[PDB]
RNA sequence: UGCUGGCGAAUUGCAAUGCGUGGGGAUAA
RNA sequence: AAGCUCGUAUCAGUUUUAUGAAUGUAAGAAUGAAGAGCUUUUAGUGGGCCAUUUUUGGUAAGCAGAACUGGCGAUGCGGGAUGAACCGAACGUAGAGUUAAGGUGCCGGAAUACACGCUCAUCAGAUGGCGCUCAAGCGUGUUACCUAUACUCUACCGUCAGGGUUGAUAUGAUGCCCUGACGAGUAGGCAGGCGUGGAGGUCAGUGACGAAGCCUAGACCGUAAGGUCGGGUCGAACGGCCUCUAGUGCAGAUCUUGGUGGUAGUAGCAAGCGAAACCACAGCCAAGGGAACGGGCUUGGCAGA
RNA sequence: GGAAUACUGCCAGCUGGGACUGAGGACUGCGACGUAAGUCAAGGAUGCUGGCAUAAUGGUUAUAUGCCGCCCGUCUUGAAA
RNA sequence: GAAAUUGUUGAAAGGGAAGGGCAUUUGAUCAGACAUGGUGUUUUGUGCCCUCUGCUCCUUGUGGGUAGGGGAAUCUCGCAU
């Protein structure tokens, strides 16, 4: 900052970009399952919490169901099905953006995926199969066209 | 250099019509005269030519892909002019320079922070 | 089990073109179980890839993939445009393409 | 002009004075060798004639 | 939708079944054209029977034997019908082509294969009702082609062997008809129905 | 997986599909 | 091209009213254009054919002649299967979008679309081929789609036009800019550049630690002329810059000289020895490609070293 | 007698999906919003995130595939010849 | 020691034409940093630093070069760790 400019560099225009958040599509409330497209966990049911400041969605599988952490996901990498869950029980607010830096797995993260996965095992057993759904793998079959296809 | 995207409009090199066909016709560019010429009358399939629109954005003339403009340099008086744009300018060791006087040029331009375009050039370790 | 499908699967047709004129920018690609522009309206935009066996490995995969995006419709029977990174080697005129499910707008 | 320029000379040639940094961390294991091209065939065309 | 489509001749229109089968070539899409023989095409039999001798005539001047190559057998009949239609020189082409197989008749192995028909290309659904149409079978017989009998006969005992296999199957079908029809209503089941299924 | 269980999945970090030669020997042509 | 007055009310392949025997003169009529006239001088230019609209001469017909306006000429591009005379469209380099003319069975990108009727033909019909018959034909209507160098928008190149810029501009005011419009081209004209041999000057230039040259499935720059660099080969001079000068730039001339092929191990000598003529390039048929032009194209038949 | 509803047309009505482009470079101007303080979609893209040095990537040559491309020059004639 | 042209070897292609243009795949192949910090604090240790004593070239204050000692307990002023 003290240094002086060794070269002559055009600064640039004050740029008229002020950033608003991210409104997200009408299917995504709080509480649905997805299902995840893209990445290590393609086509797998999981579970939407929280959506974070970054314009990312937090989620998890739960892990105890189908091997799914809690992880940061992306809002188009993802298609949500009509079918909710109840997730007013799930303190999620104490994880944000910070929480996933990286500057052989913490011990605080197991932690914090148990306390809130039996917050949640605790509403999926009220609806039938919705346990067995979660552990389930999407795919489209034969004869499976997605422009016809309600989720 | 923060630098534009540098656009070239037309990579493939103009060469002359039947400079293929026939060996004594070089590939250097000249028009065709005659009237009779379908490269000429522009006709389609045919090689296209070298006109005005071609040419390259003024902004970004010059530059390599490195973002620097090119620069011939001699000796360590002539290398030292770009003492002020080391990011506009990159140092062009000629041709015809000796081994000895490379490994002095190659020592001021480190030092002065000019990037050098051929470097390694009768230089072995 | 059987199915590890995320995708649409459809056929690359041939190049933008005229009767004499082909633009290989363009691809025209044929979806499966799209019979109108209608149809295919919810198609576009989306992610397509073309994957192919080659004959050198080049990183511990013996298997190469071109991605590009559905731009737009193309007449009446639900074929589409398609624009690629690197255009499509026109050898693959009648050849199985990809078509994902992402970006999402469902 | 005389004012930000000599000010922008000053700086650079402040920081010339990297030569300093670059020669004080220096202990290199290499230094650039000339490759006249009578050495490239005393060494390549007396091999041929040794083997 | 089926790496092969095994189709059947039987009733349909050299012109259009070609046409629609070639599209499907084009486009990667192996074919496997039935019963050739048992081919239809439009117009009185006379007609179909002018409308090739021309083509009969033919032939090269100097050297007849390095001409137009006239071939009886039907399925070949209708591979030109096709061939006439896929650039057939350009790689693109021989590329195609290369995907068909015209029999007479139906031998292994697809006899114990499902096979289909192209609807648009019918003659029970484009000629308006009686209304003259070849049926290749004679017409090529009556330009060379020796074996419609060899096919005809060595034919009705594939429908035997088969005809034979159907009641077997039917008669399975009409037990699995009982099963559910029986282990139907039950609970399970409603549930099911109310969804659809 | 017809029904009920018990464990493992992470850190891949927010997408980048994840069967011939060149010579021997033996014997058929 | 330049100089002179002006920058206007100077005009216009146009319409209108006015006034006479399609057609004359005016407007305090419209519409468009800041591009006008007066000198003075300087290149190139003396080809027709087709089509349109008026007639004039004409008998089996065709047409023959005259005048008038276009098309090609000097001109690509999309379409008409293919084309001097048809249809659309006058071209800087691209990106995206929309269309024209023509089309959507397949070859062929695009509806084996929808709707009303008609047509059976022993070589229907619309045919370029295959092929087509409640059509892929005929007559008509309704939408949807395909795509040109066309139009629209954006960037970029250059040209032209208008303009800003100094008690000096964080770049050579023969600089740095801001805005808009434009871009075909033969003969010819004007202008800016690139290269070669030598001269003056300069770079206290490069150079046996390798100059010049030569190659190179090597790299970069310049629209291009060309310039620069790496690698290999080489062995002694050479280059940039500001200027000067000319025996200065090649594909052709039945070019000159020198060298080397195919022909050909052929003709030949009245296993060996060994030319020449000649040589744009190749050499399958059918059909169309208007023009006593089919050999390259278009559509088919076909085609194994 | 009682409402509609197509059809034509309007909205300086609302809410989406996709592609292409990001030119320019301190601030001046026309504005909107906010009581003000300010802020903003207002005289041309910013912010976040990932992929790297045995990288990432980019190129040359060789052929293949789709489409297109009459043999150059001179000299005639109306152009093809 | 150029080109035409000739042989060998290697690679590629070849069903009655090749060479060219637009685009790309495959095969072969070449590029691809003696790049290494930047900033802000903290030990010290030195000097052109503080301080004591000077000497010398010249032109206007807003000068330049260059010795002998001391001193870090003040000082980041610079450079080394």
């Amino acid at each position: 900052p003290k240094w002086y400019p060794s070269e002559d560099v055009a600064a640039l225009k004050k740029t008229r970009k002020a950033a608003r958040p991210q409104k997200l599509r009408a299917s995504l409330v709080p509480g649905t399952v997805l299902i995840l497209l893209a990445g290590r966990f393609r086509g797998k049911r999981v579970v939407y919490l929280k959506h974070l400041e970054d314009n990312t969605l937090l989620i998890s599988g739960p892990f105890k169901v189908n091997g799914v952490p809690l992880r940061r996901v992306n809002a188009r990498y993802v298609i949500a099905t009509s079918t909710k869950v109840s997730v007013e029980g799930v303190n999620v607010e104490k994880f944000n953006v910070e929480y996933f830096a990286k500057e052989e797995i913490k011990a605080e993260r197991v932690e914090d995926q148990k306390v809130v996965d039996k917050a949640l095992i605790a509403e999926i057993k009220k609806t039938p199969l919705l346990k067995q759904y979660l552990s389930a793998s999407f795919s489209l079959k034969n004869g499976d066209k997605p422009h016809m296809l309600k989720f | 250099l923060p630098h534009p995207k540098i656009v070239k409009k037309h990579t493939k090199k103009f060469k002359r019509h039947h400079s293929d066909r026939y060996h004594r016709v070089a590939e250097n560019w000249r028009k065709q005269k005659g009237i009779d010429s379908v490269v000429r009358r522009r006709f389609r399939g045919n090689i296209s030519q070298p006109k005005i629109g071609y040419g390259s954005n003024k902004k970004t003339k010059f530059l390599s892909p490195s973002g620097h403009k090119t620069f011939l340099v001699a000796n360590v008086k002539d290398l030292e002019t770009l003492t002020m744009h080391t990011k506009t300018y990159a140092a062009e060791i000629a041709h015809n320079i000796s081994a000895k006087n490379r490994v002095v040029i190659l020592a001021r331009a480190k030092a002065l922070g000019i990037k050098v375009t051929n470097p390694k050039g009768r230089l072995a370790l | 089990a059987e199915s590890h499908r995320l995708y649409v699967k459809g056929k690359h047709l041939s190049y933008q073109r005229s009767k004499r004129v082909n633009n290989p920018n363009v691809s025209l690609i044929k979806i499966e179980g799209v019979a109108t522009p209608q149809d295919a309206q919810f198609y576009l935009g989306k992610r397509i890839a073309y994957v192919y066996r080659a004959s050198k490995e080049v990183r511990g995969s013996k298997i190469r993939v071109m991605w590009g995006k559905v731009t737009r419709t193309h007449g009446n029977s639900g074929v589409v445009r398609a624009t690629f990174r690197n255009n499509l080697p026109a050898k693959t005129f009648g050849a199985s393409v990809r078509i994902f499910l992402y970006p999402s707008n469902i | 002009f005389f004012r930000h320029k000599c000010k922008q000379r000053f700086t650079k040639l402040t920081q010339v004075m990297i030569t300093e940094r670059r020669l004080a961390l220096r202990e290199e294991e290499r230094h650039y060798v000339g490759v006249a091209p009578k050495v490239k065939r005393r060494e390549q065309n007396r091999e041929r004639k040794a083997l | 939708v089926e790496p092969v489509v095994v189709i059947d001749g039987k009733g349909h229109l050299v012109g259009r079944l070609a046409s629609v089968v070639a599209k499907q070539l084009l486009n990667g899409q192996k074919i496997v054209v039935v019963r050739a023989e048992e081919l239809n095409i439009s117009g009185e039999f006379f007609r179909n029977k002018l409308k090739y001798h021309d083509f009969l005539r033919k032939a090269t001047a100097f050297n007849k034997t390095r001409g137009p190559f006239h071939f009886r057998a039907p399925s070949r009949i209708f591979y030109k019908a096709l061939r006439g239609m896929v650039s057939h020189k350009t790689a693109r082409g021989k590329a195609a082509l290369e995907r068909l197989k015209v029999f007479e008749g139906i031998p292994p192995p697809y006899d114990k294969k499902k096979r289909v028909v192209v609807p648009q290309a019918l003659r029970v659904l484009r000629l308006k009702p009686g209304r003259k149409y070849t049926t290749l079978g004679k017409l090529s017989t009556s330009v060379g082609w020796k074996y419609e009998d060899v096919v005809a006969k060595l034919e009705a005992k594939r429908k035997v062997s088969s005809a034979e296999y159907y009641a077997k199957k039917r008669a399975f079908t009409k037990k699995v008809a009982s099963a559910n029809a029986t282990a139907a209503e039950s609970d399970v089941a409603k549930q099911l129905a109310a969804l659809g299924y």
